[PDB]
């Protein structure tokens, strides 16, 4: 899996500056960044969407939890939200911990309207007696023993067929979720839990660029690629957290 | 952030983004699909006195 | 009221194009000596696998 | 403009829109200031998933909206007293700003 | 604030306006508009034992 | 759009598979780092009671 560019030498003979590092600059980044989406989107289906298939015989479940309330829409408030996260978070722990996963090693992953939404549940306003936040930049600092990373790239992460975004990628996060069966989706998703491993790549070949002169158009053309596995393993700590409905 | 210029009229600046990341199925032609990323300016006037 | 004696360094004139009007016209863009590149997007899950 | 926001990527340039009614029914003064705290959060998140630099970052505002967080912080609202020194009028960073 | 002073019956201060610039045309007069920074004075009345 | 042919060192063939639909593929799979344990779990009570 790669992408690529291609400098036609006319093109580049007149105008200013450079480029040509720059581009093998947003080379590396759409990759690296692709990876990660993908990896997210594995963690989120594979280990949650398969239908009656579960981790060996011994009912480690995975298994993400439901929502109080229901309608994505339903609040828009901002607050009120974020308290159903916190609850949402401690219900994580307790569903964890059936598994035995241990050492509060965990990770957690959320969206950034949602972070803001636990931001905001906190605050000097409302709420109550500072405990885990500051103002100015927030980290939060912990919460029990996850931490979020504020990915605001979620969903996509497919990059299959075509440089669009559509039409039969590979690693897919669902459309809609009701369908016959399915749980985790786009519309109604908000955070993704993990230890580690939990989740795995294996890579091959590494990761290089090469550029290559080309005839008959006159130009020449980078492409930096590379290859790598991912896939599930251990259901048995791994989950999320969706609205109701 | 302010930068001086010096001479001509007016400034102009170069801005381009990101890309979207790609499958190979071999064997496959590596050049039968580019999005191309394309380019804009961002044109400022100085006024005048 | 006004000064005469003109002169306008950068405008059109010439013999035939009038218009009566844009005394800027012709004058060259020096741009910003800077370009702003696409916003760096820096990636997670590096570490923690 | 409504349309023309430049290129096509994910840059939005978003604004924040609010509750109640505008002015009219709007204001004892401490209730725009919550309520503009929070679009204060929600315009972070909206700036934050287009990514950016962390900090680094000015909020401007009017000396009315000011003075109305202000008067929002302090008592009869807020709890454990943070982001403001009560003795004096200079607000410290609040999220990642400066105002 | 407080200034002593001496000898007759009163005191006065002036004050300034504080004045708002403006552009200009190419090669035009700037003598056809401009305005003072009209400063103006005022007093106090010293009364009596 | 395509090249039709190539080394592909997968889809095995052979004289006696009908059709065996084109699959990746014939090399081996390798086994890799170390296996996984079922987490052990903790002593919990009898070190109070």
């Amino acid at each position: 899996l790669t992408a690529d560019v291609l400098i036609y030498d006319i093109e580049d003979a007149m105008n200013h500056y450079d480029v040509r590092s720059e581009y093998t600059s947003q080379l590396g980044e759409s990759l690296a960044m692709a990876a990660d989406g993908a990896v997210l989107a594995e963690i989120a289906g594979l280990c949650n969407v398969e239908s009656k298939y579960n981790e060996n015989i011994e009912g480690l479940g995975t298994a993400t939890v439901i929502e109080t309330t229901q309608n994505k829409a339903a609040l828009t408030d901002q607050v009120a939200l974020g308290k159903e996260i916190i609850a949402a978070l401690t219900k994580a722990r307790a569903a964890l911990t059936k598994n035995y996963v241990p050492a509060a090693d965990r990770v957690f992953y959320c969206d950034p309207d949602s972070y803001s939404a636990i931001l905001a549940a906190l605050m000097p306003n409302a709420a109550n007696y500072a405990a885990l936040i500051d103002p100015e930049k927030g980290s939060i600092r912990n919460v029990m023993g996850f931490e979020v990373v504020e990915v605001p790239h979620l969903t996509a992460g497919g990059a299959g067929t075509a440089r669009e975004g559509t039409t039969g990628q590979k690693h897919v996060f669902p459309a809609n979720k009701g369908e016959g069966n399915v749980k985790v989706a786009k519309d109604n998703v908000i955070g993704l839990f993990m230890h580690r491993s939990a989740v795995g790549t294996v890579k091959l070949r590494d990761l290089a660029l090469e550029r290559a002169r080309r005839a008959n158009f006159q130009a020449d053309q980078i492409i930096a690629k590379y290859a790598m596995g991912h896939g599930g393993l251990r259901p048995e700590a791994a989950g999320a957290v969706v609205f109701k409905v | 952030m302010v930068r001086s210029i010096s001479s001509g009229k007016s400034a102009q600046f170069p801005v381009l983004g990101r890309t979207q990341a790609a499958y190979l199925a071999p064997g496959e032609n590596l050049d039968d699909k580019r999005k191309d990323i394309k380019h804009t300016e961002k044109v400022i006037t100085i006024d005048g006195l | 009221a006004s000064m005469t004696g003109g002169q306008q360094m950068g405008t059109n004139q010439g013999k035939g194009v009038v218009a009566a009007g844009d005394k800027l016209a012709l004058f060259l863009k020096v741009f910003g000596g800077e370009v702003l590149t696409a916003f760096a997007r820096t990636s997670v899950t590096t570490s923690r696998h």
